[PDB]
């Protein structure tokens, strides 16, 4: 009876930025789940295509943990359908996502007086993000019509852009720690207590 | 999403222009703030730009004597000018950069300040009220006369009466300094019981008259 | 470097009518395209991006069309709050901003409402007076205000004043000012301001005696 390490994704000490999202593989083990869901620190736990009690008696091929940092207004973009910033250059949720999406504040954790501009987010990008896909590039994009020759300036520009997250920012503008659970659907590795 | 902004008003053709400006309702991430100048009929001319990280694009014209800041503490940005003449006397506004579909457009506009470069000294406004002498609507209002520079702010009864209040654009006189009249028209009955106070303020010399205006 | 230029550069039409403003390029620009309105007294703001694109919070009457050189933003029905002058702005390469057209309201013809203020006992002390003759609120903008002073037409001490089109009447507001030394204000009585409109079948005149 090896529960899977959800203590490991969730109370990590450090969490990557949202364009550079860090998924972990968790299989061959049981999920709790109940456990996750009963905890009410969590301020979105919205899931798709499953039922958070049928998933606690249900077995699946392959889960992954799709962990990063955003701000409060931009957790509605982590869903099926969704534009915006981050949905488009960031991190993109398929129109049949099957999974839940889990968020909740960490004003007193990753934000510093001062400013904590450590967490980064992809600004510029020259089309949408597939489904799942994860964009690292830090190629300078070209806004105009003058080619841009690796030198920033006028339509030249860094495509990252860096989070301002102060303690006295308002309560839709300070960083939500953001994981999302993909449920992958060959033998089944991790199973519910129910079975 | 709004912007406030500081700076002084009247400056002489030697010393340096100084503006911040500061957002509200809105972290200065995904934007790419710039400052616009636009001098009485020349057209808007693009002065610069700069964004949280640091990284400032000038106009080749003056990039010499533009100097740009930022503060992601306090959620502002300066701009500086050095050895400033008269042909820089013009409104100058602090606009936010968006980042649409790729391009980056001007959404959040300010006000604007009017930055005065002149050898004069500073004048204080006088207020004169002009009071009551048709039917059933009388009319009245106060003379701001003999000040410098613009602007000057005009309010009635601290911003609570705005129904007919019509303030006229200022004229320089011969005298080098301008001169406007705010008026509002009034019920005829509602002049003796109650009171209509112009509330006049003049920022670059600190003045900040109150007068009150009562028929002849 | 590319210029911008926009025709027409004054448009009058009345409220309910339909206003098409037109931005031409000097060079090929694209999609690269941006409308601004900027009303009297306020802030501009952002009507149309992306040559197509409505910016938010921007009525459905504004519609912005066109691509590569010659661009045309259509207001469906004119409303009395915009009363505006909008300006286009690209940015293909570098930043020009286009020259702009004045957006004007017709209405009925609204007759002037005249009044006169004598100086103040406060500025009479000071040595100059100033007699303010208000016309309050009429259309069209035109009107001719003439002074007398005990019936003696006076011509270079005046100085006049109009506000801009109103957003809620389209009518405009006018203040000519009469500037005098203290010692030729009471050197006559009879002071008076005649006022000259299309709304009004004869001219009006509000006069005062300085002793009264
Ligand atoms: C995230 O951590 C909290 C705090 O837990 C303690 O510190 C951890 C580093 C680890 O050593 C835990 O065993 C500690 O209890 C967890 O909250 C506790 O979690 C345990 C899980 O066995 C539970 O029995 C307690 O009742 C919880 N206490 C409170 C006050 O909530 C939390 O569960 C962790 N998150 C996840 C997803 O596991």
């Amino acid at each position: 009876t090896n529960l899977c390490p959800f203590g490991e994704v969730f109370n990590a000490t450090r969490f990557a930025s949202v364009y550079a999202w860090n998924r972990k593989r968790i299989s061959n083990c049981v999920a709790d789940y109940s456990v996750l869901y009963n905890s009410a620190s969590f301020s979105t736990f919205k899931c798709y295509g499953v039922s958070p009690t049928k998933l606690n008696d249900l077995c699946f091929t392959n889960v992954y943990a799709d962990s990063f940092v955003i701000r409060g207004d931009e957790v509605r973009q982590i869903a099926p359908g969704q534009t915006g910033k981050i949905a488009d250059y960031n991190y993109k949720l398929p129109d049949d996502f099957t999974g839940c999406v889990i968020a909740w504040n960490s004003n007193n954790l990753d934000s510093k007086v001062g400013g904590n501009y450590n967490y980064l987010y992809r600004l510029f990008r020259k089309s949408n993000l597939k489904p799942f896909e994860r964009d690292i590039s830090t190629e300078i994009y070209q806004a105009g019509s003058t080619p841009c020759n690796g030198v920033e300036g006028f339509n030249c520009y860094f495509p990252l852009q860096s989070y301002g997250f102060q303690p006295t920012n308002g309560v839709g503008y300070q960083p939500y720690r953001v994981v999302v659970l993909s449920f992958e659907l060959a033998p089944a590795t991790v199973c519910g207590p129910g079975s | 999403v709004q912007l406030q902004q500081w700076g002084a008003g009247l400056l002489k053709p030697s010393e340096t222009l100084s503006l911040t400006c500061v957002v509200y309702g809105e972290t200065l991430s995904g934007y790419y703030w710039t400052w616009i100048r636009q001098s009485p009929g020349k057209g808007l001319e693009w002065i610069g730009e700069i964004s949280l990280r640091g990284t400032a694009n000038y106009n080749p014209s003056l990039k010499s004597r533009v100097t740009l800041s930022v503060e992601a503490s306090k959620n502002q940005f300066s701009l500086k000018m050095t050895s400033v003449t008269a042909a820089d006397t013009a409104v100058y506004y602090c606009v936010g950069g968006v980042v649409l579909d790729n391009v980056v457009w001007f959404d959040p506009w300010g006000q604007g300040i009017p930055v005065t470069v002149s050898l004069a000294s500073t004048k204080g406004p006088s207020v004169f009220p002009l009071a009551p002498s048709s039917g059933g609507t009388a009319a009245l209002g106060c003379l701001v006369k003999d000040y410098f520079p613009e602007p000057v702010t005009v309010s009635w009864n601290s911003g609570a009466l705005t129904s007919g209040v019509h303030t006229f654009p200022a004229v320089l006189q011969s005298s080098g300094l301008y001169s406007l009249s705010s008026v509002v028209t009034v019920p005829s009955s509602s002049l003796g019981t109650q009171t209509y106070i112009c509330n006049v303020n003049h920022k670059p010399s600190n003045t900040k008259v109150d007068k009150k205006v009562e028929p002849k | 470097e590319s210029v911008l230029t926009q025709s027409p550069v004054s448009l009058s039409l009345s409220p309910g009518e339909r206003a098409t403003l037109s931005c031409r390029a000097s060079q090929s620009v694209g999609t690269y395209l941006a409308w601004y309105q900027h009303r009297p007294g306020q802030a501009p703001r952002l009507l149309i991006y992306n040559a197509s694109k409505r910016a938010t919070g921007i009525p459905a009457r504004f519609s912005g069309s066109g691509s590569g050189t010659d661009f045309t933003l259509t207001i469906s029905s004119l409303e009395p709050e915009d009363l505006a002058v909008y300006f286009c702005q690209q940015r293909s390469n570098w930043l020009t901003f286009g020259g702009g057209t004045k957006v004007e309201i017709k209405r009925t013809v609204a007759a002037p409402s005249v009044f006169i203020f004598p100086p103040s006992d406060e500025q009479l002390k000071s040595g100059t007076a100033s007699v303010v003759c208000l016309l309050n609120n009429f259309y069209p903008r035109e009107a001719k205000v003439q002074w007398k002073v005990d019936n003696a037409l006076q011509s270079g001490n005046s100085q006049e004043s109009v506000t801009e089109q109103d957003s809620k009447d389209s009518t405009y507001s006018l203040s000519s000012t009469l500037t005098l030394s203290k010692a030729d204000y009471e050197k006559h009585k009879v002071y008076a301001c005649e006022v000259t409109h299309q709304g009004l079948s004869s001219p009006v005149t509000k006069s005062f005696n300085r002793g009264e």
